[PDB]
């Protein structure tokens, strides 16, 4: 059988193109897996400071990249900061 | 991690690849296939995690097929002043960056190697012709080698785990010898899509922090197969 295959048209706004697939999942599970690849790999401090400067993170970042998670933590009721920090968890501890 | 792309005898490029990574109970749980579309037609295919919008296997259909090893190099403060200094670009949207918008294998190639990057990788690329499949190795600021495909010369499959294939591998994981074993004894000859998901399931190139595994051929897209392990 395999994962389950979804559709993501890139034609959608970035924000609204996740969102489709976030229906077929339950909230908490994916809630609870941010939480568990981030406070086991993050200190609550570096996790504080990065919260507080989020927006400034974000300018950075391709556009296109920070909408689509954005959109999703605005679904999800996930801190963007918290959206970010998974989508970087490669770039966070490659060294 | 375990990329491996590959030409069988009668001259088909074939690619496949392991994602070992932590956090396994929570992520088999999150692993999809994505059929990005665009004015309705797929664009390419790729395999994530619900809630990351990046792709470390992916897959443009009848051009080229892309995966992601991690490399780990250099300082933590590079990867800092890369990323908010020089606004340099994250592994896995450049990947799906160039899984859209590269037209040929050769501009995937081009890309995928020169993009300045946040932190250094291996991207495997395998094409729809034969030789097509080389083994990007990336610093952040350019290449610093390409391993091509040469079968005349007697090398008919690259290997890559998570190490410069240049150097021998360490001997606490060393998952690079069972990967060539066995693709040695699977033989040019007899290598398709089922042969490959084999190579990948040898101990300890299938460990315990194997998350799924994706095989796929670029010229074959509608082959594409990713099947989530439960290691034991
Ligand atoms: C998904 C939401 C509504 C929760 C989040 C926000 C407010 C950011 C939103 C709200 C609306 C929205 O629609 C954009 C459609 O534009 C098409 C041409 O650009 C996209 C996002
Ligand atoms: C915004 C981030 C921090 C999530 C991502 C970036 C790329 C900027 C990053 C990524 C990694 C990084 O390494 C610092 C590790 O922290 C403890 C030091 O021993 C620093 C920054
Ligand atoms: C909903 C949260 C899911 C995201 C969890 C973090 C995902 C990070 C994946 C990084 C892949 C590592 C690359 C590799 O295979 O070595
Ligand atoms: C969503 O988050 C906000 C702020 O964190 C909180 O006030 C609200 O109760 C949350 N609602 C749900 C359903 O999680
Ligand atoms: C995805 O889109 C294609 C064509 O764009 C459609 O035929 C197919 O049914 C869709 N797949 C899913 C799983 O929704
Ligand atoms: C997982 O770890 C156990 C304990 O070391 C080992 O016996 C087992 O073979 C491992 N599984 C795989 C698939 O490597
Ligand atoms: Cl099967
Ligand atoms: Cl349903
Ligand atoms: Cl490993
Ligand atoms: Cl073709
Ligand atoms: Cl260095
Ligand atoms: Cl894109
Ligand atoms: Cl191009
Ligand atoms: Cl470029
Ligand atoms: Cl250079
Ligand atoms: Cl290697
Ligand atoms: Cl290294
Ligand atoms: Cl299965």
């Amino acid at each position: 059988p395999g994962p389950p295959l979804f559709n993501v048209s890139l034609d959608v706004a970035p924000e609204l193109r996740w969102l489709p697939v976030l229906r077929h999942y339950d909230v908490e599970l994916v809630r609870a897996a941010v939480a568990q690849v981030i406070g086991d790999r993050v200190p609550k401090w570096v996790l504080a400071l990065i919260e507080k400067g989020a927006l400034k993170l974000e300018r950075l970042l391709p556009p296109p990249f920070t909408a689509e998670i954005r959109g999703m933590c605005d679904f999800l009721n996930l801190s963007l900061a918290d959206g970010l920090l998974v989508n970087l968890a490669y770039e966070y501890s490659a060294f | 991690c375990t990329s491996i792309v590959a030409q069988d005898s009668r001259g088909h490029v074939y690619h496949g690849r392991n994602l070992d990574y932590p956090y396994g109970s929570i992520l088999r749980k999150l692993t999809v296939d994505v059929q990005f579309l665009k004015n309705g037609q797929i664009a390419f295919t790729g395999t994530t995690f619900i809630g990351y919008v990046g792709l470390w296997t992916g897959q443009s259909p009848h051009k080229f097929t892309v995966s992601g090893d991690e490399r780990d190099r250099g300082w933590w403060w590079e990867n800092l002043v890369a990323a908010l200094f020089l606004r340099h670009s994250p592994i896995s949207w450049l990947l799906r960056t160039t899984l859209s918008e590269a037209e040929s294998f050769e501009a995937a190639v081009y890309r995928l190697a020169k993009t300045p990057l946040i932190a250094d990788v291996y991207y495997i690329v395998g094409g729809t012709n034969p030789r097509e499949g080389v083994v990007i190795t990336r610093n952040r600021d350019g290449p610093a080698d390409i391993w091509p495909l040469d079968p005349l010369k007697g090398v008919w499959f690259l290997v890559e785990t998570n190490y410069d294939h240049w150097k021998p591998a360490p001997e606490e994981d060393d998952r690079r010898t069972p990967a060539i074993k066995a693709l040695n004894a699977t033989g040019q000859a007899k290598l398709s899509l089922e042969t490959l998901f084999q190579v990948l399931s040898v101990v300890p190139v299938y460990n315990n922090y194997t998350i799924y595994t994706t095989v796929m051929s670029a010229a074959s897209p509608d082959k594409y197969m990713t099947r989530i392990r439960n290691p034991s």
